[PDB]
C-alpha cells in the first residue's frame, strides 16, 4: 500500500501568510497512462472532508486560487497564498493511482501564539466519593500554549503510571491556548495507604518542572 | 442541492449487524462508482472498497472481506454497506463517497454514520465536585470544577451556574474507564466571586434523562 507519511501533524500557521503542507509517498504516483493520481482533501472540524484538488494541480470547482498545488514523482506540496480563517482544519492527500488509494497522514492547520505556562490546580477527592469507596484526584492543566506538555504523577515521591487518563481541548476559539485533565483514579485503600500526591507538568516554557501537591 | 444521504448513528452490541444507508439524489447513479470510508479514532481513512453501479460487482479490499458486504438497491438509488457480527473494533464513523471513473478522484461524500460497539447499558453519571482543598490566589483567581463520571452512553451536558458561566469554562472530552465514559470541566472565577457568591455545575445524561446540580461548597 502506498503509505502517505505527511507533516507536520501540527502547523502552527499565522493566519495571513502562506503556509505550505507537504506530502511524500512510499511508491511513484506516476500511472502507465503517464498522469499522477495525488489529490488533497481538507476536513473541518467534526465533517466530512472536502475534496480541493485533483491531480498534484488542478483547483477543483470552488477551491479559490489562493490555494496551489505541485510536485512530482514522490513529493507533494499544498500551499496556501495568504491562509484565511475559513480555511483551517485537517488535511489529507489520498492517491488513487495504485490500488488501494491509501489515506495518511493528517496535517492540521491551527494558530499561532505567544508561549503560554498553564494554571496548574489539582484537586483531592470530595466526600461523595470516598463514601462510595472511590478515590479520584484530579488536576487540571489549564490555559497553556504550545500544545505539547509532559504530565508526572508522584504518589510518595514515587511515580505512578497506571491508573491515569488524560484529556485534551484543541486550541481555544478566542484564546488561542490548550487545556488538560490528568486523572490518576485510584481505590480508597490504596489511596489512605499514603499521604502526599504530586501533579508534574514539564513544559517548553519553564526552567523546571511545575508541580502541585496537597497532603492526604 | 446534489448529494450522498446517509443513516443516522448505531448503538449496538457485539455480534449484531449494521446496515448504513447511502441515498444518491441529484446526479447520474450508473456513471459512478459508490465507495466506502472508514475513519477510526486515531487510525487512518482507510479506503475500505468499491461499488460498480454499471456492472452491481463489487471489490472488497482485504482489510474488510466477507463480514462487510457491499448491497445496492438501484432502482431506489441507495447503496447498502452492513457489518455483521460487529466487533467492538467496528466502532466508527462511516462515509460513503461518489467515486469517479475518469480522474479516480471522491467528490462529494455523505455526511457520515457512526457506529458505536458496546456491551455497556445505560448508566446515570456520578457528578463530584473538585473544590481547592485550599489553594491560593494564584493572581487573584480560582478555579473549581467538577467531575461526571462514570456514564453511558455519550453524551453528558455540563453548565456552569445554568449557562451563566461560559468563559473559564472547559469541558475536558470523555473519555473510557471499563466501557463507561469519565469527563470533567473547570470553571475559573475571580476570587471575589466563590464563596461570596455561589458556582454549581449542572450535569445533564439525556440518554437516561437526568439532571444533577451539585453546588460547589468550599475547601
Ligand atoms: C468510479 C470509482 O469508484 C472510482 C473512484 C476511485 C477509482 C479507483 C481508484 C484506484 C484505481 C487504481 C488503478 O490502478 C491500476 O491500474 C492497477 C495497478 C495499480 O493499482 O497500481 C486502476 C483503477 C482504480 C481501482 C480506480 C477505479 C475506479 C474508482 C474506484
Amino acid at each position: 500500500d502506498v503509505v502517505m507519511t505527511q507533516i507536520p501533524l501540527s502547523l502552527p500557521v499565522n493566519l495571513g501568510d502562506q503556509a505550505s503542507i507537504s506530502c511524500r509517498s512510499s511508491q511513484s504516483l506516476i500511472h502507465s497512462n503517464g498522469n499522477t493520481y495525488l489529490h488533497w482533501y481538507l476536513q473541518k472540524p467534526g465533517q466530512s472532508p472536502k475534496l480541493l484538488m485533483y491531480k498534484v494541480s488542478n483547483r477543483f470547482y470552488g477551491v479559490p486560487d489562493r490555494f496551489s498545488g505541485s510536485g512530482s514523482g514522490t513529493d507533494f506540496t499544498l500551499k496556501i497564498s495568504r491562509v484565511e480563517a475559513e480555511d483551517l482544519g485537517i488535511y489529507f492527500c489520498s492517491q488513487s493511482s495504485h490500488v488501494p488509494p491509501t489515506f495518511g497522514g493528517g496535517t492540521k492547520l491551527e494558530i499561532k501564539r505567544a508561549d503560554a505556562a498553564p494554571t496548574v490546580s489539582i484537586f483531592p477527592p470530595s466526600s461523595e466519593q470516598l463514601t462510595s469507596g472511590g478515590a479520584s484526584v484530579v488536576c487540571f492543566l489549564n490555559n497553556f500554549y504550545p500544545k505539547d506538555i509532559n504530565v508526572k504523577w508522584k504518589i510518595d515521591g514515587s511515580e505512578r503510571q497506571n491508573g491515569v487518563l488524560n484529556s485534551w481541548t484543541d486550541q481555544d476559539s478566542k484564546d488561542s491556548t490548550y487545556s488538560m485533565s490528568s486523572t490518576l483514579t485510584l481505590t480508597k485503600d490504596e489511596y489512605e495507604r499514603h499521604n502526599s500526591y504530586t501533579c508534574e507538568a514539564t513544559h517548553k516554557t519553564s526552567t523546571s518542572p511545575i508541580v502541585k501537591s496537597f497532603n492526604r | 442541492q446534489i448529494q450522498l444521504v446517509q443513516s443516522g448513528p448505531e448503538l449496538k452490541k457485539p455480534g449484531e449487524t449494521v446496515k448504513i444507508s447511502c441515498k444518491a439524489s441529484g446526479y447520474a447513479f450508473t456513471n459512478y462508482g459508490v465507495n466506502w470510508v472508514k475513519e477510526a479514532p486515531g487510525k487512518e481513512l482507510k479506503w475500505m472498497g468499491w461499488i460498480n453501479i454499471y456492472t452491481g460487482e463489487p471489490t472488497y479490499v482485504d482489510d474488510f472481506k466477507g463480514r462487510f458486504a457491499f448491497s445496492l438497491e438501484t432502482s431506489a438509488s441507495t447503496a447498502y454497506l452492513e457489518i455483521n457480527n460487529l466487533k467492538n473494533e467496528d466502532t466508527a464513523t462511516y462515509f460513503c463517497t461518489r467515486g469517479d471513473y475518469v480522474n479516480w478522484y471522491f467528490d462529494v461524500w455523505g455526511a457520515g454514520t457512526t457506529v458505536t460497539v458496546s456491551s455497556a447499558k445505560t448508566t446515570p453519571p456520578s457528578v463530584y465536585p473538585l473544590a481547592p482543598g485550599s489553594a491560593a490566589q494564584t493572581n487573584s483567581m480560582v478555579t473549581l470544577g467538577c467531575l461526571v463520571k462514570g456514564y453511558f452512553p455519550e453524551p453528558v451536558t455540563v453548565t456552569w451556574n445554568s449557562g451563566s458561566l461560559s468563559s473559564g469554562v472547559h469541558t475536558f472530552p470523555a473519555v473510557l474507564q471499563s466501557d463507561l465514559y469519565t469527563l470533567s470541566s473547570s470553571v475559573t472565577v475571580p476570587s471575589s466571586p466563590r464563596p461570596s457568591e455561589t458556582v454549581t455545575c449542572n450535569v445533564a445524561h439525556p440518554a437516561s434523562s437526568t439532571k444533577v446540580d451539585k453546588k460547589i461548597v468550599p475547601r
